[PDB]
RNA sequence: GACAGCAGGACGGUGGCCAUGGAAGUCGGAAUCCGCUAAGGAGUGUGUAACAACUCACCUGCCGAAUCAACUAGCCCUGA
């Protein structure tokens, strides 16, 4: 099983990770094209990749990171074309997915059941951090919620 | 100052003229260490144009008295006071001495600093003079000399300087 | 090559703290320069590493 | 701050014995970070571990508020990284002997305790080249197919030997198991008794 | 400040007996005996217990300067105990380049002759202190071991050797090479 | 139960975010929160081109009661 946290283009430009492959030399090209294929649509920024060998090809597993699903909830798309608007606009509510997106990150954050990961995910953020019409000061003390429905 | 031997503790009291303008003047009073009753009343003079309006001219000293020891047979601790003006500028000091007097132990402390900080008379002003008790100094000379059942022999004590003659055979031991 | 043995000849000869004044090879953990053609002075630097 | 932080920890250490009677006592000399934090997210459902300095000494102040019994014979076995696990479920003696969980053993220099390490005739199975520690050491290697593999059966640390740097650093490649320990039960305290678990207890 | 007295507190075991004529301290046990002299320092060295061997290194009032030396005296006299107790053993492994060092002993252990030295052809020789002897470690490459009673011998015949073996008009951050001292610790060990 | 000393821990979110020759705390600009807590600073330094190892802030094991920082001025020293 191979980890990998990089994403902008596909890439294909003489230019790849595998160094741990090449001893069984199973990828080269096929799975650089199915990795281009699970990368279709999703997305167009960084994404995690882990690759499952067994003995013909790889299966390509993306388990979402908690910042770059912050960042894929953005206004989308922004890869080229006029880029630089500025850095930071990232205007969203986001009440109820980062709800869901901790719903689904399960065994790799060492919580409490939904007792402050509404801080940890309302305070780890550098665009948003909230609505655009309260403060993510009285987000760190005027949650009262999700402690009950989600457990 | 001069501060020549042992200084004096004087009280000196001293007021303004009576005028017609104000009658009934205050009638301020100092403890000034000096060596005799001249100096005191002069430094009386210039510690009361220092704090108020007053000048010889315009003023004058009701009394001028010795004051002895309260107990002089008592081994004493004192913390002094110290304005005193060094060669950048003008510093405070809290010293302390264990000592018989007040008027010895205020005489200790001008010898003291006269000796440490190269400070003369003019530039030390001494703002006060109290005696405090045991478990309250700050210095760890005096703090040790606080000790009951002291000990301590004097090794190596040489003297008399040729009140034996000059040429002898003897060959002096210490101790 | 022996690393261990290059380990305590480095010990003995690298880790050092030299004077920016007196030019005087001291201690690792120097305050001040021993000697006094200087005036015990703290400017130090570490010896240099490759 | 340092003053209002041990007023709290003093508000949380007399809430703890106010609410759990039943006490555990372990010690924990050789753990790590992510070791306590897996045995902590292990025993969520369960007893709660706590430590620290000379302010958890703090049992004896406990019976100077004249509200106890005679509990203060644990007075004395605070010794050497003592820590306490508050508990009010058992009443069940299966603690600890099931859940003695097998932890990472990451090579790092220092550990010289219990055993020896042999690596047997097996196969490396990484990229290249993976030799200099091989060469710094010395070991007789020979490559096969991409997979270099060993000819003799030599031992890397002994019993009571320390841990090289290279050597931490090639076990850490290999992940071959080094050295595991976990925290260790040292004295059973159930509503003031005096248990003596050499053996008794479990 | 003129401090008053400081007292260092040594216990003596059983098996050395101290001696003192003034300053001079005598010291003798097992490993043979040492004496120093503590004339130029100027202070009370008392001794006390019938058996019991508990001296005092006792200073009054004095300097700054001089509190800082009644230890020195106390320190000293561990040490000469731990000499006539256990002996001092200084182990020095030789960190060579790619020129070997060869160690030999010619006077009984007490002449060390130093040869081939970085590729430099002149052989040097190095005379000992009395009272210290040398060897080379069995079972351990190019282990010279320096034995003796006293620190400051042991220690000096050491330095002695670390700056025979020394690299001169060169870069010395290269050409790590020289006889260093490598281990501090007793003949007799386990105590 | 401090300063020193010896020993251990020094994480998870997160290879955070602007950056693509690279930053995955260690060139760089803006920041800055939570859980475990015995404690972790989106990190004081060394080092890697980066990935890695070491160390520090902080915590704890032994020892045991005084300790540390910044200024100031008298002698002496360097500057000479
Ligand atoms: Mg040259
Ligand atoms: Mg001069």
């Amino acid at each position: 099983v191979y980890l990998r946290c990089t994403g902008g283009e596909v890439g294909a430009t003489s230019a790849l990770a595998p160094k741990i492959g090449p001893l069984g030399l199973s990828p080269k090209k096929v799975g650089d094209d199915i990795a281009k294929a699970t990368g279709d649509w999703k997305g167009l920024r960084i994404t995690v990749k882990l690759t499952i060998q067994n003995r013909q090809a790889q299966i390509e597993v993306v388990p979402s990171a908690s910042a770059l699903i912050i960042k894929a909830l953005k206004e989308p798309p922004r890869d080229r074309k006029k880029q630089k608007n500025i850095k930071h606009s990232g205007n969203i509510t986001f009440d109820e997915i980062v709800n869901i997106a901790r719903q689904m990150r399960h065994r790799s954050l060492a919580r409490e059941l939904s007792g402050t990961i509404k801080e940890i995910l309302g305070t780890a953020q550098s665009v948003g951090c909230n609505v655009d019409g309260r403060h993510p000061h009285d987000i760190i003390d005027d949650i009262n919620s999700g402690a009950v429905e989600c457990p | 100052m001069k501060a020549s031997g042992t200084l004096r503790e004087y009280k000196v009291v001293g007021r303004c003229l009576p005028t017609p303008k104000c009658h009934t003047p205050p009638l301020y009073r100092m403890r000034i260490f000096a060596p005799n009753h001249v100096v005191a009343k002069s430094r009386f003079w210039y510690f009361v144009s220092q704090l108020k309006k007053m000048k010889k001219s315009s003023g004058e000293i009701v009394y001028c008295g010795q004051v002895f020891e309260k107990s002089p047979l008592r081994v004493k601790n004192f913390g002094i006071w110290l304005r005193y003006d060094s060669r950048s500028g003008t510093h405070n000091m809290y010293r302390e001495y264990r000592d018989l007097t007040t008027a010895g132990a205020v005489t200790q402390c001008y010898r003291d600093m006269g000796a440490r900080h190269r400070a003369r008379a003019h530039s030390i002003q001494i703002m006060k003079v109290e005696e405090i008790a045991a478990s309250k100094c700050r210095r760890p000379a005096v703090k040790q000399f606080h000790d009951s059942k002291i000990k301590f022999p004097l090794p190596h004590r040489v003297l008399r300087r040729q009140h034996k003659p000059r040429f002898t055979t003897k060959r002096p031991n210490t101790f | 090559i022996e690393p261990s043995l290059r380990q305590l000849a480095q010990k003995y000869n690298c880790d050092k703290m030299i004077c920016r004044k007196c030019y005087a090879r001291l201690h690792p953990r120097a305050v001040n320069c021993r000697k006094k053609k200087c005036g015990h002075t703290n400017n130090l630097r570490p010896k240099k590493k490759v | 701050d340092r003053a209002t932080w041990k007023s709290n920890y003093f508000l949380k250490i007399i809430q703890l014995l106010d609410d759990y009677p039943k006490c555990f006592i372990v010690g924990a000399d050789n753990v790590g970070s992510k070791q306590m934090q897996q045995i902590r997210m292990s025993l969520r459902g369960k007893a709660v571990v706590l430590m620290g300095k000379n302010t958890m000494m703090r049992k004896a102040i406990r019976g100077h508020l004249e509200n106890n019994p005679a509990l203060e014979k644990l007075l004395p076995h605070i010794r050497g990284n003592v820590g306490f696990v508050f508990t009010k479920e058992d009443l069940t003696e299966i603690r600890d002997m099931l859940r003695a969980n097998k932890v990472p053993a990451a090579a790092r220099a220092g550990a010289i305790a219990p055993c020896e390490v042999t690596v047997p005739a097996q196969n490396t199975g990484l990229g290249p080249e993976k030799t200099s520690f091989f060469q710094a050491l010395g070991i007789t290697t020979k490559i096969s197919r991409g997979t270099i593999e060993i000819l003799s059966d030599v031992q890397l640390i002994k019993t009571g030997d320390k841990v090289g740097a290279s050597e931490a650093t090639l076990l850490n490649m290999l992940n071959i198991s080094p050295f595991s320990f976990g925290l260790v039960i040292q004295q059973v305290f159930d509503n003031g008794s005096i248990y003596n678990p050499e053996v008794l207890d479990i | 400040m003129k401090t008053i007295l400081s007292n260092q507190t040594v216990d003596i075991p059983e098996n050395v007996d101290i001696t003192l004529k003034g300053r001079t301290v005598i010291v003798k046990g097992p490993r043979g005996t040492l004496r120093r002299d503590f004339n130029h320092i100027n202070v009370e060295l008392s001794l006390l217990g019938k058996k019991k061997k508990r001296l005092r290194v006792d200073k009054w009032w004095g300097n700054r300067k001089e509190l800082a030396t009644v230890r020195t005296i106390c320190s000293h006299v561990q040490n000469m105990i731990k000499g006539v107790t256990l002996g001092f053993r200084y182990k020095m492994r030789s960190v060579y380049a790619h020129f070997p060092i060869n160690v030999v002993i010619q006077e009984n252990g007490s002449l060390v002759e130093i040869r081939n030295f970085l590729g430099e052809k002149y052989i040097r020789r190095v005379r000992m202190r009395p009272g210290v002897a040398c060897s080379v470690s069995q079972a351990q490459k190019d282990e010279l071991i320096l034995e003796g009673n006293d620190i400051e011998l042991v220690s000096n015949s050491a330095a002695l050797i670390q700056q025979a073996t020394t690299v001169k008009n060169k870069d010395i951050r290269k050409f790590l090479d020289g006889i260093y001292v490598s281990e501090k610790g007793t003949v007799q060990q386990a105590d």
